[PDB]
Formats: C-alpha cells, structure tokens, sequence
C-alpha cells in the first residue's frame, strides 16, 4: 500500500539504500516527485552561482 | 503562443531578446534566433509543424498588426496595389466605372486572401502588370 | 473595419504622448494600412446599413463598432480644430499602463456654426455669463446688443465676501498639489464648522473637483 | 578577392650576393618567394606591381649569421579570401567528401553537407560528378560558390564553399 | 603607442564590410598620406597585371578572343615571370575565363560608372565581377547592398552593364 | 497564511521534488513546514545522521536555499556549544532559482547552436576532433580524404549536427517540465 501510494505520488517516505525498504511516511504536499528526467536533473546540477552579493 | 517562440522554445520573462519575426508566404511566430539560426545557411521549409513551406530569410520582417488574417490582407493588399492604382484622374473623373474599379481590386483582394481563385487571379495580375 | 481596428490597437501600443492632427494621423493610416479618408467618411452610415441587413436581434455586441464607426467618421471628416492625443497612462495613478486615444475638438465654434447660421435670432441667456464679450470671440457670431443688468435692490439681499485666510491669518488655497495640507485643511474645518454653527437653514458646498471633495473629507473625519 | 597593397618584406642575402649589383640580386630574391606565395595576413600575393623603383633602403648586417637583412616595401596585387563573399571559379576535383574549386589562385572546398539534397555523388560517372534532377556539378564546370569560412595559417590559407543559397551553384 | 592585448575584434565578413584591420578604406602607401583601399574587379586585375606584365616585358627588352589572348599571356608570364609561376599561372587563366570586359576603354568606363554609385570600392568591385542579371539577385549575392542602393538605381546599373560586357 | 508565502513554498517545493532526491525534499519541507530547525531538530523529526545530512545542508547551502545561522546561546546547564540554525532566505533562494534555471536554458540554446555547426571529424587512433575548417588543410593529394596529422589516418564523421534535433527535442521537453517554475 505505501509503495502503490509512493508511485501514485501521494506520500512521501526514506528507504534504506541496501534494500527499498519504508521506514517513515510523510504526506505530500507537492505534485509529482518524477516530473523532471534524469538528463535535466544532471544538466542541473552542472550550473552553479558565482557568490551571494552578485545576484 | 503570442508571447513564446514554439521553435526556440523560450519565453519573453526570461529571454527578452526574441523578436516578432514572421514571413509573408507562411506567417509563423518565430524568434530573430530562429530566423538566424535555420535560414543562414541556406533557405528551407517552415519549422512550425505540419507546414513544409520554402521560406527564404531575406522575405522575414516584424509584423505590424496583431491579428495575422490582418496582416496577411494588408500584405496581399500592398502586392496589388503597387500595380493596381488607377485613381479617379485616370478614369478621367468617372465616378461609377472608379467605384467598379475598387469593387474590382478589393473582390481579387478577397480571392487572394482566401485562395479561393488564387491560379486564375494571379494569371490575370500578371497580366496586368506586364503593361 | 477589421484592419482600422488592428490599426487603431497598433497606434494604441506606445509609451509617450502623441498630438497630431488629423491629417497626419490619415496619411499615417494611409501610408501603412492603404485607407483612405472618403472610406471613411462613410464608415458610420456604411455600419448602420449592414447592420439593418444584417436583421441582428442582439447589439451589444456591436457597441464598439458604433465606437469605432463614430471615430472613423469624426476623424476622416473633421481636420480643423480637431486633435487626436493618445496618452500611456489614462490615470497615472494605475500601477499598470492603461493606454488611451482621445480625439477632442478644439474648436467649440464648430458645433454651434450651423445653429446661427440656421436661425437668424438667437437670444443667448444666462444669470451668470461674465465677461460677455468673451463669448462672440469663443464662438464665431455677432451680437447685435449685448448688456448685464445689475438688481435694484431695498437693502443688500446678498452679501458676498471673499476670504483669503484662516482665522490664524495663515493663507487658504485649493492648489490639488498642497491638499494634503494639515493647515489649509484645518482652516477650511474651522471655517465650515463656524458656517454650520451660525447658518438656520441649510449650507452647499462646492469644491474644485471630486478628489478634492474626497481628500479634504476624508481627513476632516480623520 | 583581389586587392592591390603596400607590403614589407624582410629578406635576408646571403654573402655570396655581395656583387656590383647586389641590388637586382635583392629585387630577384623578392621575385621568387613572393611570387606566387601565400601570407595569411595579406592573402596570395600574386604579382609585385612597379618593378623600376622598389623601397629598397640600407640593409643590417645579421651579426652572427652574418647576412644582409632587408625590409624591402614593395607594392603587390594580392588575393585575400574572406567569409561572406561570392566568388566564381571551375572545379578540379571531386569525391564522397565533396569537390574543389579553384578560385583564383587558391583552391576552395564544398562539403557533403554544404550542397542540396537533390545533388548527390555519382562515382560511377567517369570523372565523377555530383548529379542533381536540373544540373550536373563535373570537373571544369563553371560554378558560383559563397565563401562562409576561411582559415589561414603563417603560410598556407583553406576555405569552406557552400551553394546552397539561392541564386549560386553552376554558371 | 599602448601595449594592450586587444585580441577581441569581430570576424572578417564581407557582409558586414569587416575585412580586418589591414583592410580599411583608408591605406596608408609607402610616401606617407592615407589613400583609398584598392579593390579589383576581375577584368580590372586581369588589365593592370597585364599592363605590369607588359611593362616588366619592356623593361627586360630595354634592358579579341579569349584562344588567342590565353597563349599571349602564356607565352608573355613564360617570357616575363620565372619560378613559382603555377599560382600567376592560375590566376591568369582564372581572369581570361572569368573576364567580364576585354579592353582598357571598358574597364574604365565601367569605373566611372560605378564611381557615380559613390558606394563602397568592395561592393562595385564585386558588381564588377559577379554577373548578376536581377537586383535582388545582386542583394542577396552581395549583403552590403541591403539598404544601401535604390532598387531602381541598382536595376539600372546591372541591366547598363549586361549592355555593357562584350563577347 | 500569504498566498505569495504559499507561491514561493510551492515553487521551492517543487525545485526539490524536481532536481533533488527525496531526503532534499524531506529537508526542505521539514524547514517550510517548521521554519528554523537546528541540527538536533532536523535529526530527530526525520531520524537522519550527522553525515546523511551533510550532502543535503552542503547543496542546499551552495545553492542557497538553506541558510545558516551560527547563532550560541547559553542554556540552564551551561554546557553551551556554537549551534547551527537552518532557514530560508527567501528572496536569495528565488535568485539562485532564478539564475540557475537561466543559465541552464543559456547553456542548453548554446549547446544547441554548437550543435547546428557541421558535423567535422574526429580520427578515431587519436581521439582528436577536427572541424570542417582544419579537414581541408588535411586533405590528401588525390583530393579524396582527410588525413590525421599525428595519426595520418582517414577522417571520419563526427555527429554534430545529427544529434541537432534531439538537443532541441531535449530543450522542448525540459521546457513544458520547467513550465509551472517560470509561471511561480
Ligand atoms: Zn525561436
Ligand atoms: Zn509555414
Ligand atoms: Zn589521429
């Protein structure tokens, strides 16, 4: 049930990383956590800001 | 969109440098990017999809007006007008066969912006503008 | 219609005042849209036909084009006297831009010339039309004999006054920039508030424009 | 594209031209390696213009070398390419990468990528060509070509040709 | 005289008339003053390599169709030019395949023509070189001209040439 | 609360859900939902370590969307110690939110303008590119390939260009996912 809850995007939980284990189940508030491709997640990650006071 | 380039895909809010650049053969919202982009090289077919119009760069300009069938008549009606422009002198002050005469240009006008007759239309203002 | 209209929302889109006359305004329109000024003279009449074949139940979707039917006709026949002003900001006010296109008339001999030239004998009458000699040179007509009478009177049945200051001597004006005044306000309180005590009937008060009236009120109750 | 131009060159004699008449021993060393040879700063240097008077001033002697340097300035006509610019010219050779065409002096190169679709290779043809349904690009066919792309070394200058704009391709 | 870098300078491009900083319109020659940047047209560089030719011919003795006049000049660049001839020996007959007028009268004419156009010494030279028959045909071949000549002007010029070239 | 509170906790969570993984989300929502958190408050409501934090505060600090407080305050049994507090600078994370995704769509049209110059070479023995520009400098004498300079190996094609029209697919299709962030 929570994981068939998970997929539908309806909670939020932490699994271990040996095995896909839930733990703790938190609500979600947010709309769907696999909106973004894994290719323009990374692309992301590759930008940065220069410092605080610039922008 | 009226805003948004669907080529390029980028918005005015955080791009402001795209521009209002249609062509007159297929007017297509798109960017001066785009334009700079596909017909430098060389000319091609419209990147909207579903049109597969040659177009050249050279034939792009802004558009004036924001309705596009408005635009699209004001153009077609410069293409006729630069040849057809017998005024009131030149029917040597006849009133009625002057009214006939714009009744004449303003219905190839129509057919022109409606295609309906376009092949025998453009025979005839050929024709026309041979003399 | 259509491509008059798409006009006018092109000339609408700027961000400074224009004052131009109609004639420029026309061979504009001309020069970028091929629309001429006999076209447009018949606009109106043109509208109200096709309208009547048309045999439409509903109008109200056709105000506008009364609009700009009445914009074409008064701006293709009129070029004398008359001004097209488009403005960015119609208040400014509004945090937004709120463009407008006002096309006034100048001239208000125009609309009266016909009426004098129509009726010979004109008696032109008002209780308080001052100076009478300004009015022969607004509107464009002779007046045979022109006078005002001034009221016999027994005793003095009106007494006006005028008061240039508050009761502390300090000077009150109705300038729209120094409304916001505490002290022209509070003279002008204290002065109504005497009126209102010493008056039996009834008091009117006039003031120089709606906002004024709003301000000064608003902060008499405050 | 051909330009006449004031030029400077340093040449070095050696001590052996030391003569009576050292200097038409100078003017001929300019002759032959200027010439014909290709500068990326000025172009192709084609021919040295007003051979009776050339600035030819007091010349340093190299001081360990020990030959002559002169900066001889010399007025020449010169073809300097550039991108942007249309120019005819024959085709001299051919392949699957696409052909050559000699403009001027120098040789331009037009790409697989840089021609319209309807041409196309045939090595088949004898010489091969490129085929299109309204005209054939062979070797010495006349053909109208846009320079968009040009890169010059210290001595030696290669351009990139396209015909794919309207109004270009054979003559 | 500043030492600074400046290494940034927009690219060569004969459409935007940048042809780098050795190729303004105002050169300075060897006696000193500024002077127009000269431009040929192809029959003008065949006629002045010609006339220098001929004149290096004449120094070293004191000292029409396009069949006849390709073995003229051939035996002229042998009789005149000597070792790493290949790329006169190109251009040559580059500009006798591709010589729009023949004699000195035309080419100079033609100089006068264009002289009147008052524009820019690369754009006329390419006029004179490139073959164009319809204006917008010159407008799109050549970039400069865009808002630079009247359409009529420019149809005049080009069909005034086309009467002009011979042969 | 203010409904441009509820616009920025939206777009903020929706950053997360979209570029983080689910213990940023987790972190992010648990300062939206209690507003300053400590390294003691974060740890007992998700029950994360001290490490298992510390990629989490580290990217969210470098991004700019948690703010540190350094703030020591004495406690009854003085046994005080220089604690961290966690927060959101509103303004600033909507900045690097702002300048960030710019930047990326920046890279992405120039990545695609890369792309839309021809394909050029690549010689597969020493791995170098060649552009279009260096290939005819490299040609052979019979007029027919392109030769490596080191490896004098014939050239052949890289892809730029083929693979055009899928960085402009990939633009299109990050820009409907980016569509609610620029409409926050
Ligand atoms: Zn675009
Ligand atoms: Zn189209
Ligand atoms: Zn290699």
């Amino acid at each position: 049930t929570i994981n068939q809850l998970e997929e539908d995007s309806k909670i939020l939980v932490l699994r271990t990383k040996k095995d896909k284990t839930p733990r703790y189940v938190w609500y979600n508030s947010g709309g769907n956590l696999k909106c973004i491709d894994e290719e323009f997640v990374k692309m992301w990650e590759n930008v940065q800001l220069p410092q605080f006071a610039e922008l | 969109n009226k805003d948004m380039c669907p080529i390029c895909k980028t918005d005015r809010y955080l791009s402001p440098d795209v521009k209002f650049l249609v062509n007159p053969e297929c007017y297509h919202r798109i960017c001066e990017s785009c334009v700079d982009r596909i017909f430098s090289l060389g000319p091609a077919q419209c990147p909207y999809k579903g049109c597969d119009k040659i177009l050249r760069k050279n034939k792009f300009k802004t558009q004036i007006f924001d309705d596009v069938e408005v635009e699209k008549e004001v153009d077609i009606r410069k293409r006729v007008f630069n040849v057809f422009n017998k005024t009131i002198d030149d029917f040597n002050g006849d009133l009625v066969e002057y009214n006939k005469y714009l009744e004449e240009v303003e219905d190839i006008i129509y057919k022109l912006d409606h295609g309906i007759d376009v092949a025998k239309t453009e025979e005839k203002l050929r024709t026309y503008e041979e003399l | 219609l259509k491509r008059l209209i798409e006009y006018l929302k092109t000339r609408m889109k700027v961000l400074h005042v224009i004052s131009e006359t109609p004639k420029s305004f026309l061979q504009h329109l001309k020069q970028l849209t091929f629309i001429e000024r006999k076209p447009l003279r018949f606009c109106s009449e043109r509208l109200s036909l096709l309208v009547r074949t048309l045999e439409v139940t509903e109008v109200e979707d056709f105000t506008a084009l009364k609009d700009i039917a009445t914009f074409a006709t008064l701006i293709s026949t009129y070029e004398e006297g008359f001004l097209l002003i488009i403005e960015p900001y119609e208040i400014e006010n509004a945090a937004v831009p709120n463009p407008i296109m006002r096309f006034t008339c100048l001239d208000a001999s125009i609309a009266i010339k016909p009426v004098f030239e129509r009726f010979s004998s004109v008696i032109i009458t008002s209780g308080t039309i001052s100076p009478l000699d300004m009015y022969p040179r607004m509107l464009n007509f002779k007046t045979v004999l022109q006078k005002s009478y001034a009221m016999t009177l027994a005793k003095k049945s009106f007494l006006p006054m005028i008061i240039t200051k508050g009761s502390d001597q300090v000077a009150i004006s109705s300038r729209f920039e120094i409304r916001n005044d505490p002290s022209i306000v509070r003279n002008y309180g204290s002065m109504l508030v005497e009126f209102a005590k010493i008056t039996p009937d009834g008091m009117v008060v006039f003031f120089p424009s709606y906002l004024y009236m709003e301000s000064i009120v608003s902060m008499w109750q405050t | 594209m051909f330009f006449i131009k004031d030029l400077s060159l340093n040449i070095t004699l050696h001590p052996s031209f030391f003569g009576p008449r050292m200097k038409q021993y100078l003017k001929t060393k300019l002759l032959e390696e200027v010439e014909g040879s290709c500068t990326g700063k000025f172009g192709y240097i084609l021919c040295v213009l007003d051979y009776d008077n050339i600035d030819i001033q007091r010349g340093r002697i190299l001081p360990t070398d020990g030959s002559a340097e002169f900066n001889v300035k010399y007025r020449a006509v010169v073809f300097k390419p550039f991108k942007g610019e249309v120019v005819d010219g024959t085709v001299v050779s051919c392949s699957q990468h696409g052909f050559e065409v000699q403009v001027g002096p120098m040789k331009v190169f037009v790409t697989k990528h840089l021609m319209p679709q309807d041409l196309t290779f045939n090595a088949g043809s004898n010489p091969p060509s490129y085929q299109s349904s309204e005209d054939v690009i062979t070797i010495k066919s006349r053909i109208r070509v846009k320079i968009e792309g040009c890169i010059s070394q210290v001595s030696s200058i290669h351009a990139i040709g396209s015909i794919k704009e309207d109004y270009l391709g054979a003559i | 005289r500043r030492r600074r870098l400046k290494k940034v300078e927009e690219e060569e491009n004969a459409a935007t008339l940048q042809l780098g900083q050795e190729f303004q319109l105002k050169q300075i020659n060897h006696q000193g003053e500024e002077e127009e940047l000269i431009a040929l047209n192809l029959s003008e560089a065949r006629l002045v390599i010609k006339e220098a030719l001929v004149e290096r011919r004449r120094a070293f003795k004191r000292s029409e169709t396009r069949e006849k006049e390709l073995e003229s000049i051939d035996v002229l660049l042998e009789q005149t030019t000597g070792g790493n001839n290949k790329d006169l020996k190109n251009t040559m007959q580059y500009l006798t395949n591709f010589s729009r007028f023949r004699d000195q009268e035309t080419v100079g004419a033609v100089i006068q023509l264009l002289k009147s156009t008052g524009l820019h010494p690369f754009e006329v030279a390419q006029l004179g070189s490139l073959a164009c028959d319809t204006a917008d045909e010159a407008k799109t071949l050549i970039p400069s001209l865009n808002n630079k000549i009247s359409d009529d002007e420019l149809e005049r010029i080009l069909k005034e040439l086309s009467n002009l070239e011979t042969l | 609360d203010r409904p441009i509170d509820d616009i920025v906790k939206n777009l903020l969570k929706f950053v997360v859900r979209g570029f983080y993984g689910g213990s940023f989300v987790l972190v992010l929502d648990a300062i939206l939902f209690h507003s300053v958190l400590a390294e003691d408050d974060l740890k007992q409501l998700l029950s994360i370590n001290k490490t298992e934090l510390g990629p989490l505060i580290a990217r969210l600090r470098s991004d700019r969307l948690i703010s540190i407080h350094k703030q020591r305050e004495y406690p009854p049994n003085s046994k005080s110690v220089e604690r961290v507090y966690y927060y959101v600078k509103y303004p600033h994370a909507i900045d690097a939110i702002k300048w960030k995704v710019h930047q990326v769509v920046q890279r992405l049209k120039d990545d695609l303008d890369k792309n839309s110059e021809p394909n050029g070479y690549m010689c597969p023995i020493c791995l170098t590119k060649y552009t279009q520009l260096e290939a005819v400098q490299l040609l052979n004498f019979d007029r027919t390939e392109f030769l490596c300079s080191l490896c004098d190996e014939p050239l052949v094609e890289d892809d730029s260009g083929k693979k055009n029209k899928e960085k402009q697919d990939k633009l299109n299709r990050l820009m409907d996912q980016i569509q609610p962030i620029i409409d926050s």
